[PDB]
RNA sequence: AAGCUCCUUCGACGAGUCGAGUAGUUUGGGAAUGCUGCUCAAAAUGGGAGGUAAAUUUCUUCUAAAGCUAAAUACCGGCCA
RNA sequence: UUGACCUCGGAUCAGGUAGGAGGACCCGCUGAACUUAAGCAUAUCAAUAAGCGGAGGAAAAGAAACCAACAGGGAUUGCCCUAGUAACGGCGAGUGAAGCGGCAACAGCUCAAAUUUGAAAGCUGGCUUCGGCCCGCGUUGUAAUUUGGAGAGGAUGCUUU
């Protein structure tokens, strides 16, 4: 069985829409039957498919919760070491010190 | 579901025996051409005038 | 100096770095004109120059833009 | 009769177009210089 | 002018009329 | 304004427009109305002499004592 | 506000005026619903309120006026959404037969069934229907318990204050024989 | 009410703007058959065949925006299904 | 009530007599163009809509096709002899029909029609 | 009758045949230039009912314009800006009309019917010599096309009180102070 | 390698797209056309019934003008023009319809096969709008129709109707309600197994 | 060539447009006053807008998504007076 | 081998057109703040000024998917009152129409939707002794007929060029 991985903000928003009691399974199929449905993708050249992919992305609202969820999921494990955050604080403190001395 | 289903001829399966229009036919479809009559008359005037 | 002579308007208002006249905007086809300076508009409006042809138009309209010569002219 | 050669030529041209348009950034070319090849493309020999 | 307008003006032109007092 | 000052200062002549009017004010021709129309009288007065009516709507004001052209 | 009070309520949108009042009955048949609360506006000014039992049951039309909804910063009260309310009725509602059928319809509509799974578990508000004039006055009050001085009930008004003048009663979904007519209704 | 003798006015073709054109109905039916169905119409057909009439009507209302539009779309599609059955 | 710039939007009608004389000369010119003809077209007698003004009649836009037919004036010919035609108005009443056909027949009896060329 | 059959076929836009045709075509138009000439009109029925004739002097120009908003909304339409751009390209022609041919998720595609006013056939033919007249220069820029009328609200009724006969002219008429001689 | 011109690349891409995309039945039935022998016989009859050139018509008009200066039978011609032929089909005067397979805005002919089928008029799909435009004296004819012929070709018309209807309509009726396209070549399939083994296996 | 008349024959009327939801702006005008953007996306004894508590949504009045057209109106600019 | 059609190009090819100015008035886009009032905020200024695009002698609008509720009116535009009314506004600052009615002026029309099919009857060029000769456009539709208070077709008898 294929392992399904959600990495996109639109998919996270739709996942939140399922998880919370806003729209159910019957809905998801119902607005699944739309104009982008029943479009052939199997035997098509890569240039054709990629041009449609780039110019035919459906637009749906995204939520700040879904965006934060994708950010948390895609955060690297060594993204925020103590050393890096401490040197970031040191850099910004130096920046304010230099700003003050330029003001002087 | 069938992604590409065959068409079911629910309307063209019934052959209708009459034209869609009941309008009457004009006289000009049975009599000679008035337009060519006029054209030939113009040409005759041109020939007579030289 | 930042301003030399413009060919379109004759003033020393052509930037040498930007290559754009500060008065009329030489590179651009349109002549620089703004409605917050009625004094500039009336300084360079039509009628302030020579009017080589627009002055000759009205008499031709008065006669009806007729063409030809008077009858019997030599 | 099936346009196989024509598809092959057009696909080669489109791949060249993508490769050049991406290679005109020099970060992409650093990346393809450093990236490694996979073994699921050498598959077919014995495994 | 259009041929239909020409026919209409040919057969129904503006007529001269006077109304008594 | 600058155009007017330039015209006042130049030696070019002033192109004087004659009082040409788009529409004629008096009938012309060799017909009865043309040869009976009075140039110094008004529309209603001329029509009253003619014995014809001028306005087919109801009068929007007070007519002259002898007016007979505003039905 | 009424739909928020009603946990067995499906809200629906604008209904075509050129349609049929029993086309409304098959609309209710779509959502397995035995009660219809229909809002019909005239001239964009005057409300008309229909209470109906969809299949065969009687229906009643009221003229709705005097409307001070919630979201008005003078009510000083609040209550749970979907909690089963106490229904207060009047001696007139018990005595006049047309008022009795109106009472039954109101009970069926605002009933909030006992074991319904969208209802809140605790009771905190009362919907009172009264007949002062030849009109029905509807008000909702929240129940505040207060300890006695050595508990008692206080009522603070919450929302939907509205007046309904009973225009018509029909033996049918939205038709059938006329059973009661006001014969005193004055139209705006 | 000023008593004035009512007059019988002639039929107005602008009032006759109601479309009873047999040839227009023929063209519409033929174009339906030739063109086919939208994806939402195909979902409505599936629901109508498997018997979920209420779900079909509600889905049609959701897609179109009016109860009357949903009812007429469902009636059109149901008569299409009946015609297909008879033609088969 | 001068919160806007009425000074830049203020209008003075000092040309009232000038506009009056211009209008009178326009009427004179129109009559000179149409010398035996009146200058104005005949209008029907119509009743005013509102209950406040339903007791008074005024002039309408043009005559209806059926009242033109009843009076005996052909439809395509009426505008040529100077009768305004309105294809939108409907009679709805023998009273208006009779009043308008009486007006049309009075015009008929007072008319002088010239023999084409 | 083919015109009417095509009218019904264009009424049905999500039908299978129309959807397939629209997809393949949006690909074609997107591979072509943003503004480019059309010889044959793609929707002949729509062109005919909007005023297109198979004469010498009538051209189609198809244009794609980016969709979306400025949260601000442009008061003129995407069709209006497409017409203006087509006219600016074909400055020597007069924009008669425009119509929709395809949407896409990034663009929007229109075909503009344009008429050459200096052509002898157009000048000789009536019913188009009106557009040969000079008062009709840049109707798309002045809002005199169908999109312009729709955006200006040139309709009659009590719902269009402020917008018929000119919104700004009506505003001036209502906010001008009239002072007669004898007050 | 070498870079083709944009328009050449575009039309070759169109050829690939037409061959690989699955078309609806109403366009698949246009992909199916008739054979050389039927085309030749039909064009023989239609060449017997070609219309007259402008030079020929002016020449005839001069003949009658001179004859008058110092009583005919009705002409028989191959009817052309989309609106005219469609009206003939609706009013059931057309005996044969021949419809070009390559019309640019295809919508102009899509309904024609179904319309002919319902009206009962025999129809066939001819390769070449240019061929039809050569049959008539034009550049492009989208559809042509035979309504009436002389007595000397009545039987030839009838037998052409029978032969066309059987040997073409039976086959296209066997395959006309089905979708076309799906002509995957070797490269297209190899790409398809590539996509399937890249997607359906581990991650999506 | 044209007008009328009569009839055991006919009578085609504008679609990503209406409309529903939503955001912005605007209006005296949430039956959204109009406009624009995005999602969904129609009909044919049809559609739009009004009247009506009067018993069902009756009655009234016009035909949208194509186009032309002088006069009465503005006018600090142009030719003058 | 040749030749058609479709699409796309070249030419200091034959003939034309656009730009800029002006912008008083006119049609659109875009779009402030000062000021005033109010615990505050919306509002007001103002759908204004400034900026951008586009015409003319006028422009624009315009011949009802209108007004109305009458005994009904009848394209558009402007004046008078309507009226500081209805209506929206902490029912603050305030904002603020329209129908009717009197007048001025009046004028109605063209396409798409039908098959000329007993005859693309239409039109651009350029060659002309000017009178008519060819190249083409066009059937994926140029003429004539018709535009829903209509109309078509037949018949019929008068009437108009
Ligand atoms: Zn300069």
């Amino acid at each position: 069985r294929p392992n399904i991985d959600i990495i996109t903000a639109e998919a996270m928003t739709l996942a939140h829409q399922l998880a919370t009691g806003e729209k159910t399974k019957a809905d998801l199929i119902d607005e699944g039957y739309n104009k982008y449905a029943f479009k052939q993708k199997e035997g098509l050249p890569d240039w054709f498919l990629e041009d449609e992919a780039k110019h035919d992305k459906p637009i749906k609202p995204i939520t700040k919760e879904a965006a934060q969820a994708i950010k948390e999921k895609l955060r690297a494990l060594n993204a925020r070491p103590i050393k890096k955050v401490a040197e970031a604080r040191a850099r910004r403190k130096l920046r304010q010190a230099k700003k003050l001395e330029k003001l002087k | 579901e069938d992604p590409y289903p065959d068409t079911v001829e629910w309307f063209t399966s019934v052959e209708e025996k009459m034209p869609l229009s009941a309008a009457p036919e004009p006289k000009r479809r049975f009599i000679p051409s008035k337009n060519e009559a006029k054209q030939i008359m113009k040409l005759v005037r041109a020939i007579r005038e030289g | 100096k930042t301003h030399g002579l413009c060919r379109r308007c004759g003033r020393r208002s052509l930037h040498n770095q930007k290559k754009v006249c500060a008065s009329c905007g030489y590179p651009a086809a349109k002549t620089r004109k703004y409605n917050w300076s009625e004094k500039a508009k009336r300084r360079k409006v039509t009628g302030t120059g020579r009017m080589r042809y627009l002055s000759t138009v009205p008499r031709r309209f008065k006669n009806g833009f007729r063409t030809g010569v008077p009858k019997g002219a030599r | 009769e099936d346009g196989d050669q024509l598809e092959r030529e057009l696909d080669a041209m489109y791949e060249h177009y993508k490769e050049r348009k991406a290679s005109q950034d020099a970060k992409y070319r650093a990346k393809r210089a450093r990236q490694e090849v996979d073994d699921e493309e050498w598959e077919g020999l014995s495994a | 002018v259009l041929e239909k307008t020409k026919k209409r003006l040919t057969h129904f032109p503006q007529r001269k009329y006077a109304v008594k007092a | 304004r600058e155009l007017q000052k330039r015209k006042r200062r130049s030696s070019r002549p002033t192109i004087r427009m004659p009082n040409r009017r788009k529409k004629a004010l008096n009938p012309a021709g060799n017909n009865i109305i043309a040869k009976s129309w009075n140039k110094k009288e008004t529309l209603s007065q001329n029509y009253t002499r003619f014995g014809l009516v001028a306005k087919l709507g109801k009068a929007t004001g007070g007519t002259a004592p002898g007016n007979k052209a505003l039905l | 506000d009424l739909a928020s009070m009603l946990p067995h309520g499906r809200k629906d949108a604008k209904f075509d005026t050129k349609s049929r009042l029993y086309e409304l009955c098959e609309l209710a048949e779509l959502y397995n619903c035995n009660n219809v609360l229909f809002f019909e506006a005239r001239k964009g000014k005057d409300l008309y309120m229909w209470f109906s039992k969809v299949p065969n049951g009687p229906t009643v039309k009221f003229y709705a006026q005097n409307l001070h909804t919630m979201e008005e910063l003078h009510f000083q009260g609040n209550c749970l959404k979907g909690s089963r309310p106490i229904l207060s009725f009047d001696a007139a509602f018990e005595q006049e037969p047309y008022l009795k059928v109106i009472k039954e319809l109101f009970l069926h509509t605002f009933g909030v069934p006992q074991g319904h799974k969208k209802s809140k578990p605790f009771i905190d508000h009362v919907l009172s229907f009264s007949v002062a004039d030849g009109k029905i006055w509807v008000r909702n009050y929240e129940i505040r318990e207060v300890e006695k001085v050595k508990t008692d009930i206080n009522l603070i008004e919450i929302g939907p204050r509205f007046v309904l003048t009973p225009i018509i009663i029909q033996e049918g979904s939205f038709g059938g024989p006329i059973l009661y007519e006001n014969k005193r209704f004055i139209s705006p | 009410g000023h008593k004035t003798t009512r007059r019988v006015l002639k039929e107005r073709p602008s009032r006759r703007k109601g479309a009873q054109s047999k040839r227009t109905q023929f063209v519409r039916s033929l174009i339906r058959e030739v063109a086919g169905l939208a994806p939402y119409e195909r979902r409505v057909i599936e629901l109508l065949r498997n018997g979920k009439d209420k779900r079909a009507r509600k889905f049609s209302k959701k897609k179109l925006g009016t109860f009357g539009r949903a009812k007429r779309k469902c009636e059109e599609l149901q008569r299409i299904i009946a015609e297909s059955r008879r033609a088969h | 009530h001068f919160r806007k710039h009425w000074q830049r939007r203020v209008r003075c009608h000092f040309d009232q007599p000038g506009k009056k004389v211009t209008r009178r000369l326009a009427r004179r010119a129109k009559a000179a163009a149409l010398a035996p003809r009146p200058v104005d077209k005949l209008r029907p007698i119509v009743r005013c809509p509102t209950v406040k003004y339903n007791r008074r009649t005024r002039l309408g836009r043009g005559f209806t096709l059926e009242e033109l037919k009843a009076a005996g004036i052909p439809r395509l010919l009426a505008p040529t002899i100077g009768i305004a035609v309105d294809h939108r108005r409907k009679n709805l009443s023998e009273e208006s029909l009779a009043a308008n056909v009486q007006r049309l027949k009075d015009y008929k009896a007072r008319l002088i029609l010239f023999p084409r060329k | 009758g083919a015109l009417k059959y095509l009218e019904e076929l264009s009424k049905k836009k999500q039908s299978d045949v129309v959807r397939f045709l629209l997809r393949v075509r949006c690909w074609e138009y997107r591979q072509l230039n943003v503004i480019h000439r059309a010889s044959r009109p793609s929707r002949p029925d729509k062109a005919r009912r909007l005023g297109y004739k198979a004469k010498q002097g009538y051209v189609i120009y198809r244009v794609r314009v980016r969709r979306g908003g400025r949260q601000l909304k442009y008061q003129r339409s995407l069709r209006a800006t497409a017409e203006e751009r087509v006219g600016r390209r074909c400055s020597n022609l007069r924009v008669l009309n425009s119509y929709w041919v395809n949407q896409d998720s990034t663009y929007k595609y229109y075909e503009v019917i344009l008429v050459d006013p200096n052509h002898k056939a157009i000048r000789r033919d009536p019913r188009i010599n009106w557009i040969c007249n000079p008062v009709h220069k840049h109707r798309e820029c002045r809002g005199l096309t169908s999109t312009g009328k729709k955006s200006r609200g040139l309709n009659k009724g009590h719902r269009f009180n402020k917008t018929r006969a000119g919104r700004r002219k009506t505003w001036k008429r209502h906010n001008t102070l009239s002072l007669w001689r004898y007050r | 390698m070498v870079k083709w011109p944009e328009y050449i690349r575009l039309q070759r891409q169109k050829k690939i797209l037409r061959m690989r995309l699955k078309v609806p039945p109403a366009i698949a039935q246009f992909q199916y056309t008739l054979d050389k022998n039927l085309a030749a016989q039909a064009f023989k009859l239609l060449n017997k019934y070609r219309p007259e050139t402008k030079q020929e018509k002016k020449e005839r008009l001069l003949r009658e003008a001179t004859a008058i200066k110092e009583v005919s039978k009705k002409p028989y011609t191959v009817k052309y023009g989309l609106n005219h032929v469609v009206g003939l089909i609706e009013n059931k005067k057309a005996s044969l319809v021949l419809i070009a397979n390559d019309v640019d805005p295809i919508e102009l002919v899509v309904f024609l096969p179904a319309l002919c089928r319902k009206m009962g008029i025999p129809y066939a799909i001819i390769k070449g709008k240019a061929r039809l435009g050569t049959l008539v004296h034009k550049k492009t004819a989208a559809v042509v129709a035979i309504t009436e012929v002389r007595s000397e070709d009545k039987n030839e018309l009838a037998k052409l109707i029978s032969a066309v209807k059987e040997g073409y309509l039976e086959k296209v009726e066997d395959t006309r309600k089905r979708w076309g396209g799906g002509i995957m070549g070797f490269k297209a399939q190899k790409r398809e197994e590539k996509r399937k083994k890249s997607l359906e296996t581990a991650i999506k």
